[PDB]
């Protein structure tokens, strides 16, 4: 019979490669909060306490 | 100068729910509710209800 023959094989591209996922991370910053804390106090003085 | 400034979520009643604000679309100028084991009003503007 006719033999079978094997398979040339597949011609393999050899490179170099980098893989990007989805992004994911929140973006990231320096900020800076300027305020003032104003507390008003309305205090009662008893005979004793306060 | 604000010595203070007492800020509360009332709820809507029933009545004022289905008969003004489902109903006519408007809703009433008092905020009459329990609060702290009291019944507490409030009119807007201090003003008559509208």
């Amino acid at each position: 019979r006719r033999c079978p023959t094997r398979p040339e094989g597949q011609n393999y591209t050899e490179g170099i490669a980098v893989v990007f996922k989805e992004n994911i991370a929140p973006y990231k910053f320096k900020a800076t909060m300027y305020y003032k804390d104003v507390t008003v106090s309305q205090v009662w003085f008893g005979h004793r306490y306060s | 100068q604000f010595m203070g400034i007492f800020e509360d979520r009332a709820p809507v009643p029933f009545e004022e729910v289905i008969d003004k604000i489902n109903a006519k679309g408007v809703c009433r100028s008092t905020a009459k509710y329990v609060r702290n084991n009291m019944e507490t009003t409030a009119f807007h503007r201090d003003d008559h209800e509208t």
